[PDB]
């Protein structure tokens, strides 16, 4: 019933730094119950420290364990990438295990701009009632991006539709796709659309569109 | 090597009920408590069973006291999940998971199943819609040119997409889907040089098991 | 008729021959229960059940005779009381145990009914008199370990609390009740598996569990070993004192041929 | 009034029904010791504690009374000792834990408090005569041990030392420290999985692992053979003391019996 | 020439040089039953053939002169009766066995042949005074055992048909069949894996079974207790029985020196 | 100067002040061979090697003393005869181990030069006159046991010859040598996975596996009882002489007392 | 499950040495006793080598004593065979088995592994040569119709052939391989409709690894 | 060093027909250490029968083996289709297995004619400077059958290769290829080509033929 709090719930760190995230325990609890396990994406969790301190079997030892009563923390001495992953603390009492809520790791890249693609709906769509006008911003960084959907001049975001990647471990890019969804005549009567791609390295939107009078 | 594998899962509506099996494999399963494990969609791990490795004793957080049920074959090497009265609150990845020391049912949860996803909602199976992505007529630079594949409607989650059988692996986003009304849509980029476009090399693959549906739709070049 | 009847049947029944007799009575039809088998014949299941209901007269007249003589002492020997109780019941189970099942049907009955068969073969203990000797010796050493049974019980059952505190949180299969505990601590005290399936694992989650069991194992073997050794002392006071008595008695002999003809010397000064 | 008193009183606590009673009393005090237990009624929970204080003043009284009597001499028998720290351990555990873990909060005090239950259980070797007997038997019987297990556990140390520094480069969770070794060997000596478990895998290293264990084996075992025989003996002197001096007495009866007659014989001559 | 021979020649068999002489004659020919080995050179065979015929030879005239001597009592000393018995199988196993086997031919023969070297290390027990003495002791133990051996025997039988009709229908590797099920009773009572490897395992299927196994280890540790106890005791009450003699003697040549001087006494006093 | 030194050196000797010295100056060097260790400053091993420099003088003067007052019958008690050899080893393993290993290099060394150490333990065993007084007790158990423990180890020699042409064929882990059959057996008699480790395999392949080793446990059992049941008796019959004799002393001091004044009634007929 | 795989095999030549290994797995490996037995390529059995569960006993025919060495690793859980001056009679499928009984190193072999091919030869591994069998030019009825793929010169036997990447897993005949001059010839049938025919669908998928070799070729129409 | 064999080493049975090999020992052995396997197509051999008689866990009770000192035998009752195998029998002694020749249970069906197919050599192989003219004889039974080569009339069997298939268990028919290999020459100079398959079921060869002046 003892709760478990990890801070930060993200962690933008980059190669070679001093990684430390910290698990607090709502109670005081044995060093020995404590555990971490790391979780990459969709596989499932691994163990990583037993106890507050023992490594688990392969850890590098670029990472430690440190921690007692209600504070316990989890330290990489200098980040590498394969360590980029969601790290959960977990004890056990009484008859019930807890875990921490996580700290993502996010491994930091430099500035990368989005590459911008637009698309607009193949006839197959529009001979099923309707249309989803798609843009792309493939391997971008930051994370963090602005899409905004104009529509002959006017603005039409009541359709937006948004997917974001994680970071691909290709280069630790971003990617996102947008989607306006549209009924087939606000597709028909209507002929140039754009995503205002906006983002942190182009305060300038890439702002690529199409018109529909042609294609 | 030591090896679990979950099985069942899928769709079940509200109140409904739904048994989960873990083969076990690599270990001598019967001198092992056996734990299950939540992994909800915002990604909060949360147990849910523990039985001990006779099968004598089980316990449950009070969420599930009640509606769930661990038990154990040690001759089977096997672990079952029954759950009843599911909820959407249930509707996460569910892994098997071993502790740490034998006989030790607390501890630590040492070696991790793949899991399997259970969904508890009431919406209905729907096949999906794959509609081509053909690009703007206009730079079409060839050099490179971005292709997409749009695949909508479908609701159990787990769709599967796929270039050209996977020769494309490479320069591909697959971005995780999301929920329109109560019904998930996905889409997939690929960026390619003109070397394999236009032409039917660029094959969207894409399966739905849960409605049986596949399709192969092409990325032909827009006119 | 008459007395004369009882004077002569009791030269019968106290008779080493008729004591011989039954015994040998015992051991066939102990026999007999050898070869009933359910993959046989309907004829030697036949011919199974009149033997079988020979026996059963066969010794209703062995109860009877004996009864006739001893009657109400019959009734007191706790050895002709149990060879009383057997051939009751194995007339219920032969004649009455189907009507009684088929009314007052139950699954134990078909399990419990064979203690008619058991009670025959105990017979075999209460029928030999050099079986009943080293019985009733047997038995008549256990007043005597009453009082360190009682300790080790009571250890046990604080070692039983302890343990279940100690241990079973984490190891309910083998502490988790008092129930549980009182079975693993058997166990380690007969030492089976004692350290490498108990506490071993224990040791992974509870470092100082060798501070409970190892001080556990030294009381319980320390107590076990003096409870043995009371049982020899015992034996030996009761061979003691009747060597004590026979040099007592040699020395009241003693006493007797020396003083009563040393008293006649100051009377034989007359001479 | 005045020390008719503590003439009557002492009648009183001194009487074979003060000393049944008080037995009686822990008995129950035992048994509602059994019935306490997490899943059960406030109710239940609210009557079994004034139940629990009903016992707590009572043995307290037994307590000062014993003291009034034997005064000087209670704070000396080691019997009334135990029974009065069992009471101030039970008064505490009751009127003062939680003034206790509110100030001086340990995590061994959760587990330890109940040692009040575990000494009030004890009481029941105190109280009842026959049990003090038994373990005064039991506890005289450890001086004369101390030799052999002085013995015994110096050569468990030698032997740790080597099978240290011989397999504990290896088999570290068997041998790595002379702590892992103390424990491993005393496994070795109760014979539990000894050859299976410990040296077989020893000797698919170390071949001639057997020429350590089994030398072991038989010196340990022949200690205790000859521990448990001195015990043996040690019984049995304190029997053949008591026969060999009533021989020796009536022996001495023979002489003063006789002698006084040599004695009267020399002057009735005179006669 | 005459019984000359026969009266010196009793003067050589009976001598202590003869008795030692073929004790080393049995401890070679144990030793060269020990080099004996297939991966060996055809001349060392063809040595220690010859070798083994010398020995079977030189032990065929002691057993000559033996029987020469003692005649009709030869055939029945236990321990000459054997060693004739060791002589004739040690002649038909080596210059008859092939002339056996080529007819009777059978495949447990090609094992059995054996018994001829059995035989003759047995031989080392029956040459050895001291050997002889230890057996005839342990043997003379064995009369009275029998009774609480076969109440054992009678206790095994009785929980041995309820461990099949209890247990066997589920666990048949274990009680399947009443051999199975006296099988398993003899591993629970060395107490062998008795609770991990039998008890735990029927527990999962039958919660109760510990309700059979534990009362079943208390009777056959306390008849194994007492059957121990018994053997002590008979052994001291030969020793007892010296004892008791040699004092009631004492007190019998006291009697006389005594009771010599009374007579006289009062004779003497008429002077 | 001259034998008034060697008669105020014995009081130094002899005293029970230097024998309880020397017992804890071997405590305390025993304590210092505690913390020798590895991981430790380079300080703290130049001051142990100083100490332990101090320990080994001193003890060379205790072994210079006792062989002065004893001399030539210090090289005859094997208590002292061990002490001697102890300290010679331990000068040889701190001033020429080294010296030796640098030369004789062998790998045995630097695991067999530790015996210093080892013997320097059991100094504690020689020194205290209550240790001594145990050892010599349990050593001199050993010869009453010789022929018992010849005839066992003549049966498992026997039992070794079957086993490994029985089962060794096949299980050659187990019985393949008349090596591995000794260890085997040796395992069953300490009943150690006598059945589910060994016999029980066994079965699977050879069904009467159980006629071989049920026997075997029978024998081997039995053969121990006597063997421990002759220790008590033996120990028994050391004190049983004294009783006896104390009561014969008795009847003959009883017999001087009355017969030495019978005597005189026949003299002192003269008043 | 209980489960053997050998590895190690391919090609040896005489004289020469080569190392196989066993990898078992779902039994305590320990507690059995192991052989190796081969089959040559008229399909005898032969048994070469058993070693005990501790792996001290050691057990060889005569044609193998002191050219082999059976080995194990109760750690590891596999199983060795280290050969020597191999000879063109060792030329079999080696297989991994598990005895019968436990600690029993006699009986019988109760689970085998799968084999690993041993190929003890003095030629050398070529690549396959692979030939059209385009139809006669003839009858050609279409409603049937025979075509062929033949797989030429290579040397090291396992080549592996497939018609279309399995889609044709009918009306096939993989026919056994060959030696001529010391090189295999391998061919394979297939018949269809010309409902697939004439078009490069009729795609023989032919590999070698043993020489790294692939390729894909077409039963072109004849002419 | 016992020696097993086997009798007979090829038998053809049909389903439901009752089957029984034998196994002949060349000395007596115990009949608990015989043992029979059965081996399928590239699979590697299953154990079958434990001791002369006990049935291996999944063995259809159809299966059974009776034996005793030198002789021994397995017995289906009434065969089934899955049963086509080889079967060895085992024995152990002294530290040695020895396993029997087998026996190739063979499922009769009825006669079946061969799909006769010939092909002239595709120009790739003229290019590598000789040719193999192939012919295929498809799911024919039995087995036994003969393949004969005729060129321009002169046969020219100098150069045949063969390769029979095992039965394909879809319908239990043979197949088999046959192969003349030619130099460059010995093709380009002749004209027509013939393999002569002559079958069981077809005393007349079917001849299947080509002319190389068309194609």
């Amino acid at each position: 019933e003892i709760v478990l709090t990890q801070s930060p719930a993200l962690m933008a760190a980059s190669p070679g730094e001093k990684v430390t995230i910290t698990c607090s325990v709502s109670l005081s609890i044995s060093s020995s119950n404590l555990f971490w396990y790391q979780q990459k994406s969709e596989t499932s969790p691994k163990p990583w420290i037993y106890g507050t301190s023992k490594l688990a079997s392969g850890v590098p030892v670029r990472f430690s364990g440190s921690g007692s009563g209600t504070s316990y923390s989890l330290t990489i001495s200098s980040m590498e990438a394969e360590d980029a992953a969601t790290y959960y603390c977990q004890q056990w009492s009484s008859h019930s295990f807890t875990f921490g809520g996580g700290t993502k790791l996010e491994i930091k890249r430099a500035d990368a701009a989005p590459t911008v693609s637009i698309f607009p709906p193949s006839s197959e769509q529009l001979t099923s009632g309707g249309a989803s006008v798609v843009c792309f911003l493939n391997n971008f960084y930051p994370k963090d991006i602005n899409v905004k959907w104009k529509i002959d001049g006017s603005e039409r975001q009541n359709g937006v539709l948004n997917s974001w990647t994680d970071q691909d471990s290709k280069d630790s890019t971003y990617s996102m796709s947008s989607t306006l969804t549209l009924t087939k005549d606000e597709y028909e009567r209507h002929n140039s659309y754009t995503c205002e791609a906006t983002h942190k390295t182009s305060t300038s939107p890439i702002v690529k569109s199409f018109n529909r009078n042609e294609c | 090597e030591v090896q679990l594998v979950e099985s069942g899962g899928g769709l079940v509506k509200p109140g409904g009920s739904l048994k989960l099996s873990c083969a076990a494999s690599g270990f001598t399963f019967s001198n092992y408590a056996m734990s299950w494990v939540r992994q909800t969609p915002e990604k909060r791990l949360e147990w849910v069973a523990t039985i001990s490795n006779g099968g004598r004793y089980t316990y449950y957080p009070d969420s599930v006291k009640g509606r769930f049920t661990i038990s154990r074959d040690n001759a089977k090497n096997s672990l079952y999940l029954q759950m009843s009265s599911l909820r959407s609150e249930d509707t996460a990845m569910y892994y098997c998971a071993r502790h740490l020391y034998r006989y030790d049912v607390g501890g630590a949860l040492d070696y991790w199943g793949q899991g399997t996803s259970v969904t508890v909602s009431s919406a209905k199976t729907t096949a999906p819609s794959v509609y081509p992505l053909a690009p703007v007529c206009g730079d079409t630079t060839g050099s490179s040119v971005t292709l997409g594949c749009l695949v909508k409607g479908y609701f159990p989650e787990p769709v599967t997409l796929t270039w050209n059988s996977g020769s494309l692996s490479s320069g591909v986003h697959t971005f995780p889907a999301v929920l329109q009304s109560d019904l998930y849509t996905l889409s997939s980029s690929v960026t390619v040089t003109s070397s394999t476009w236009p032409s039917q090399s660029i094959t969207c693959n894409v399966a739905h098991p849960a409605s049986s549906t596949k399709v192969d739709k092409k990325i032909e070049p827009r006119g | 008729r008459g007395s004369h009847m009882y004077l002569r049947i009791t030269n019968i029944v106290e008779s080493s021959f008729f004591t011989k007799f039954i015994i040998y009575l015992i051991v066939l039809n102990m026999v007999t229960m050898m070869v009933e088998k359910e993959g046989q014949s309907q004829h030697m299941t036949e011919v199974l059940y009149w033997i079988n209901v020979v026996f059963i007269i066969l010794f209703t007249i062995e109860i009877i005779l004996r009864i006739y003589v001893h009657r109400i002492s019959f009734f007191k020997d706790p050895w002709s009381l149990f060879d009383f109780v057997v051939v009751i019941i194995s007339i219920v189970g032969m004649f009455l145990a189907d009507l009684i099942e088929t009314y007052f049907v139950s699954p134990t009955l078909f399990r419990v009914i064979r203690l008619a068969r058991i009670g025959r073969i105990l017979r075999l203990v209460t029928a030999v008199p050099q079986m009943r000797k080293i019985v009733s010796a047997l038995i008549s050493v256990i007043p005597g370990m009453l009082s360190v049974i009682a300790l080790m019980t009571l250890f046990f059952y604080i070692f039983a609390i302890m343990a279940t505190q100690l241990f079973g949180e984490r190891f309910p299969e083998w502490f988790g009740t008092l129930g549980e505990s009182f079975y693993t601590l058997f166990q380690v005290m007969t030492l089976e598996s004692w350290s490498m399936g108990i506490v071993r694992p224990l040791m992974e989650v509870y470092p100082y569990a060798w501070v409970f069991f190892i001080p556990f194992i030294f009381v319980v073997t320390f107590v076990m070993i003096n409870l043995v050794v009371a049982i020899i002392v015992d034996a030996m006071a009761i061979l003691n004192q009747k060597e004590e008595q026979h040099i007592i008695d040699e020395v009241q002999s003693h006493e007797d041929n020396i003083n009563n003809e040393i008293i006649k010397l100051r009377e034989e000064i007359v001479e």
